[PDB]
RNA sequence: GCUAAACCUAGCCCCAAACCCACUCCACCUUACUACCAGCAACCUUAGCCAAACCAUUUACAUAAAGUAUAGGCGAUA
RNA sequence: GCUACCUAAGAACAGCUAAGAGCACACCCGUCUAUGUAGCAAAAUAGUGGGAAGAUUUAUAGGUAGAGGCGACAAACCUA
RNA sequence: CCUCCGCAUAAGCCUGCGUCAGAUCACACUGACAAUUAACAGCCCAAUAUCUACAAUCAACCAACAAGUCAUUAUUACCCUCACUGUCAACCCAACACAGGCAUGCUCAUAAGGAAAGGUUAAAAAAAGUAAAAGGAACUCGGCAAAUCUUACCCC
């Protein structure tokens, strides 16, 4: 069908999937926010 | 004081992408 | 850049001055001049 | 204000300043220092060179950032002001910046441009002195209040009876408010 | 779907818009019926001094004299708190027994 | 007060009294046809409702009747030369209602 | 009443209100604490008078008749709060011998960095606090590779900074 | 178009500088300095090629084994990649084998 | 900005040849 | 004659020498930037492309001794 | 967050004839033709159709991950 | 003249056709200034025990099967009292002021909401429809399409 509307948003599914406690709750995910603090991202996570 | 006019500001806007592979077609088997 | 070319324009002009009396884009473009001014000589 | 900011004749807070230098210009900066600075606001100085050299006059403004002085009414060029229309408006002579080390300081009685040192005098302590003659040249150069200014009497009263009594308590003692209850300890971590 | 924008209370759904709020310094609690119970003891009361019968004004004159800065050191306050400590030839040990504790800071502003 | 630590009240502790209150206020003209007794203030975000009632009953001694606040959002759409968004600060607005029909009208400053 | 939010009615549209000389803090160090508690409430009644003038001059697009005294009453406010903070901090040094009125500790977060963590004043001990157990204050040692990679980044910025200024001093010495 | 219009500012070079006059001075220090030093020890600069010509590969290997313990984290990866590429290039590519 | 002087000088001299062609001196 | 063209200075790269930086207020592991209440916790050899013209053991991660002794489908190479 | 399948707690199914019943809206799918092919659209529009009280359709949140997931097996589907 | 729509709620977005000034298919963009007011909706509960077989379907017969969507009590504890937040819009997801996608209550043809035609001429070819003498599938791979309703049988 029509296939550009793959992003049907909701703040719950954003924050509970790519939020700060989601990035922090895993030892393999802390290094992601570390890579972004190293690169100097103005938005570390959502 | 020497009188003057208002201030203005103008720029451009550009972006680019790449659509897909392309062009479904057919030929001789 | 270290040792970039600076006098390209005279090397272009030396070719174009023999092709200056031409027709179309051969007389102005360099890439089309040498394919004709060589054949001229 | 950005880094690499060319200081014009305008102050940093003008409509003319934000005409001349909006935030997105990054022109090449100018080159200059040495905080023993002897040219002051209102001195009488003598321009050595340029046009209209050999003249002596008052400096009305110092711009330390580009090491500029501007003498009053001198080293001038005539500009137009306003004019608002296709008519001439008015022409006013306007004064160019004078570079430091173009312009020297004149002796006040010898009336010759000299050079200037800072010797520590016994009077206490450091005023600009002239090289060739002695003759220490000084640092040269009605209000009565209204309803919301105090006085001179009322700002230096020494009301501070200086005890160790924690202002939020010193207020509450004299204000009469009587707290009986006691504050229970919170786990501060 | 911005990552630089400020996450405020206006953004989420109806279970996020009432949960965040601003820095309200909240007052009471919620009790069994979504019934807010305003504790009066957490509402800050404003101890305003009476100002009728006052000498000073918000500005001073320009005719007032200039003085160098006097950083009030702790020893300087000791230099006037020690004034009856020479005639023996004013201190509190603990702060748990004070209404207005100093280091585990108990007052406000 | 604003931008401070609040001493926590347990059960029978002292009343949290403020001295030297940090937040300042401003009164404005309402433009969308407000009634008499209803006067519009601009409040810093961290200030509650009754922290205006006690504030007016303390400092200015005005018989406040009914307070209603509302947070008006700041416009984010403004882009610099570097094309980055600059957001004007959102703020609270109070529609204070006066008692006894004291009927404040907003004067004509710069007449 | 509400008339305290504006000045006396003689100064509406004057383009200057002649009043200067803000309170320098030497002139508050000699005053007593009760006078300061009164003066704060004077200055707060004046800052509202000027802030009304701000958002009203913005509404009517005229300039402010006296913008230069907003910073003067602000200079009074920051003087008064600083000197009251001087007296409070000196008395606290006499009573408990500690600075830094809010308690905290130098602590290491997850990311290796040594922050000053300020305490948050709860009502149960920390081994009972279900939120405070979830904050992890330790290294968990894989972050040391990133600690090195950021320690070197700070040094590279510092190296570029110093090497710029040496070349600037050389071109200035080759100018003068 | 590449060619500038205005001619560039004229270069002054004062050949009687301190460095330009004292260049070469104190060379041949061993052959007429009763062999106290060697002129490879007047060389100043990097720690590894202080008197050693080498290759590009040879210089990278020596720089790794004299420095690489105290080299930076991204650069050590960038030098190890450089030797891992140059060992491939010099011994498995090119003419003449 | 290329690092050159000789090519810019040849251009500056050739422009004089072009000025003497466009408007010759009397 | 329009489009235009030209322009030194921002900075930067390589080394030397030298070991570096965390509290002005408030907020930031819950949906980070949220004043405020009775549970768990870290340690596991790299692999593979590539070379061996395939690939299957194997295949590099001061100077001098020396590419020497040794190792290896005794070969690539170490 | 699309999609495959599942879990939680929800929702909709007009009218007419008399049950994984029939006609037929909403709804969902996409038979066949036509248009369009740098398009209205990186799969659409107009008719025509198939089911439309169920193995339906769908909002919400949650789970399963690549040597894998999931699958009414098309070697599909897993952010064009 | 349309209405295959509209008004709300949820979700998403976050000042995005309010006022003044401005510069430049035609004059939602820039700058400044104003605004969305809780009563609707969120944001909930003091323990420790102990309680809860009989569905929904107008629940009444009547039929069920696939077996269902709602509840306390005992004792202890409790007398502070109405804060915080969402509240705008021509909008969201599709790179677009994009015939697409979009959940629910009403509206079941409307009291809302809209504008297919910039002007002329009326060639080809093209597309969408209307009509047609006589014939009625002779077209064609095939009644595909279009028109009108229907006869019968295979194979899977
Ligand atoms: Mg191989
Ligand atoms: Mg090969
Ligand atoms: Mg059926
Ligand atoms: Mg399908
Ligand atoms: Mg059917
Ligand atoms: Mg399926
Ligand atoms: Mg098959
Ligand atoms: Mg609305
Ligand atoms: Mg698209
Ligand atoms: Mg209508
Ligand atoms: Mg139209
Ligand atoms: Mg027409
Ligand atoms: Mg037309
Ligand atoms: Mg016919
Ligand atoms: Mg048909």
């Amino acid at each position: 069908k029509a296939r550009g509307n793959e992003y049907q948003p909701s703040n719950i599914k954003r924050k509970n999937k790519h939020g700060w406690v989601r990035r922090l709750s895993t030892p393999a995910g802390v290094q992601v926010i570390l890579r972004r603090m190293l690169k100097g991202r103005k938005s570390l996570s959502h | 004081a020497a009188a003057a006019a208002a201030a203005a500001a103008a720029a451009a806007a550009a972006a680019a992408a790449a659509a897909a592979a392309a062009a479904a077609a057919a030929a001789a088997a | 850049l270290r040792n970039r070319v600076t006098d390209r324009y005279f090397r272009i002009q030396e070719v174009l001055k023999h092709a200056r009396h031409f027709r179309g884009r051969k007389n102005r473009c360099y890439r089309l001049a040498v394919r004709t001014v060589i054949r001229a000589f | 204000l950005p880094p690499h900011y060319r200081y014009g004749m305008s102050p940093p807070g003008s409509v003319a300043d934000k005409r001349k230098n909006p935030p997105w210009i990054r022109r090449r900066p100018v080159v200059v220092s040495d905080e023993d600075w002897y040219l002051f606001c209102g001195d009488t100085v003598e321009i050595l060179e340029g046009k209209d050299a050999g003249k002596q006059g008052k400096v009305v403004q110092v711009i330390r950032q580009r090491n500029w002085v501007v003498v009053g009414g001198l080293n001038t060029h005539y500009r137009y002001i306003g004019k608002t229309m296709d008519y001439r408006g008015t022409m006013i002579p306007s004064e160019a910046p004078l570079l430091h080390r173009q312009v020297k300081l004149v002796d006040p009685m010898d009336r010759k441009p000299t050079e200037i040192e800072w010797r520590f005098t016994e009077a206490g302590e450091r005023v600009r002195v002239s090289t060739r003659s002695g003759r220490i040249i000084p640092k040269p150069e009605t209000w009565i209040d209204g309803p919301k200014d105090t006085s001179v009497e009322d700002a230096l009263e020494r009301t501070y009876v200086p005890c160790l009594k924690t202002l939020q308590e010193e207020v509450m003692e004299a204000m009469g408010i009587k707290e009986t209850r006691k504050y229970k300890k919170v786990y501060w971590y | 779907a911005d990552r630089m924008s400020k996450w405020t209370s206006k953004r989420g759904p109806r279970s996020f818009r009432g949960r965040k709020g601003r820095g309200a310094k909240g007052i009471g609690f919620l009790t069994s019926g979504w019934r807010f119970v305003q504790i009066k003891e957490m509402v800050p009361e404003f101890v305003v001094p009476d100002l009728t019968g006052f000498k000073l004004k918000p500005y001073v004159s320009y005719l007032a004299p200039e003085s160098e800065e006097t950083p009030l050191t702790a020893a300087q306050l000791f230099s006037e708190a020690v004034a009856p400590a020479i005639e023996k030839d004013g201190f509190e040990p603990t702060q748990e027994g004070k209404l207005f504790q100093l280091y585990p800071r108990n007052f406000l502003r | 007060a604003r931008n401070v630590v609040y001493p926590l009240y347990r059960l029978g502790g002292p009343q949290l009294r403020v001295f030297r209150t940090n937040f300042f206020i401003q009164l404005v003209r309402p433009g969308v046809a407000q009634p008499e007794d209803t006067v519009q203030f601009r409040i810093p975000m961290e200030m509650t409702r009754v922290d205006l009632r006690n504030y007016l009953e303390g400092i200015y001694n005005v018989p406040v009747a009914a307070v209603r606040t509302r947070v008006q959002h700041g416009s984010n759409k403004r882009r610099d030369h570097r094309n980055v968004r600059i957001k004007k600060p959102d703020y609270k607005v109070a529609y204070v209602q006066l008692a006894h029909g004291q009927t404040f009208t907003f004067p004509d400053l710069f007449p | 009443g509400l008339e305290e939010f504006f000045d006396d009615p003689k100064n509406w549209g004057q383009e200057k209100v002649k009043s200067g000389a803000a309170w320098t803090c030497q002139q508050l160090r000699n005053k007593s604490n009760e006078d300061l508690h009164k003066l704060w409430y004077v200055l707060l009644k004046e800052r509202n008078m000027l802030l009304t003038l701000e958002q009203e001059a913005k509404r009517q697009r005229l300039p402010m008749p006296s913008p230069e005294r907003l910073d003067k009453v602000v200079d009074s406010m920051d003087a008064l709060d600083k000197v009251v903070q001087e007296r409070e901090d000196a008395l606290r040094l006499l009573q408990t011998g500690q600075e830094r009125a809010r308690p905290g500790a130098w602590r290491r977060d997850i990311f290796g960095r040594i922050i000053w963590h300020k305490f948050k004043q709860w009502v149960i001990p920390w081994h009972l606090n279900k939120r405070y157990n979830r904050k992890r204050f330790f290294a968990l040692p894989y972050v040391d590779h990133f600690l090195r990679l950021e320690r070197e980044k700070r040094a590279r910025i510092k190296a570029r900074k110093e090497n710029l200024e040496r070349k600037k001093a050389k071109i200035l010495l080759k100018k003068f | 178009i590449g060619i500038r219009l205005t001619l560039p500012p004229p270069k002054v070079v004062d050949r009687w500088n301190e460095k330009r006059a004292m260049f070469g001075v104190y060379d041949n220090i061993g052959i007429l300095g009763n062999f106290e030093k060697h002129p490879k020890e007047l060389i100043r600069g990097p720690i590894w090629l202080r008197g050693w010509k080498g290759n590009e590969l040879q210089r990278c290997i020596r720089k790794r084994k004299m420095v690489g313990s105290r080299m930076f984290a991204d650069d050590l990866h960038n030098l190890n990649k450089r030797i891992r590429y140059l060992y491939k290039h010099f011994n498995r590519h090119g003419k003449f084998r | 900005v290329k690092k050159g002087f000789r090519a810019a000088f040849r251009f500056q001299k050739e422009l004089e040849r072009q000025r003497l062609l466009r408007c010759p001196p009397p």
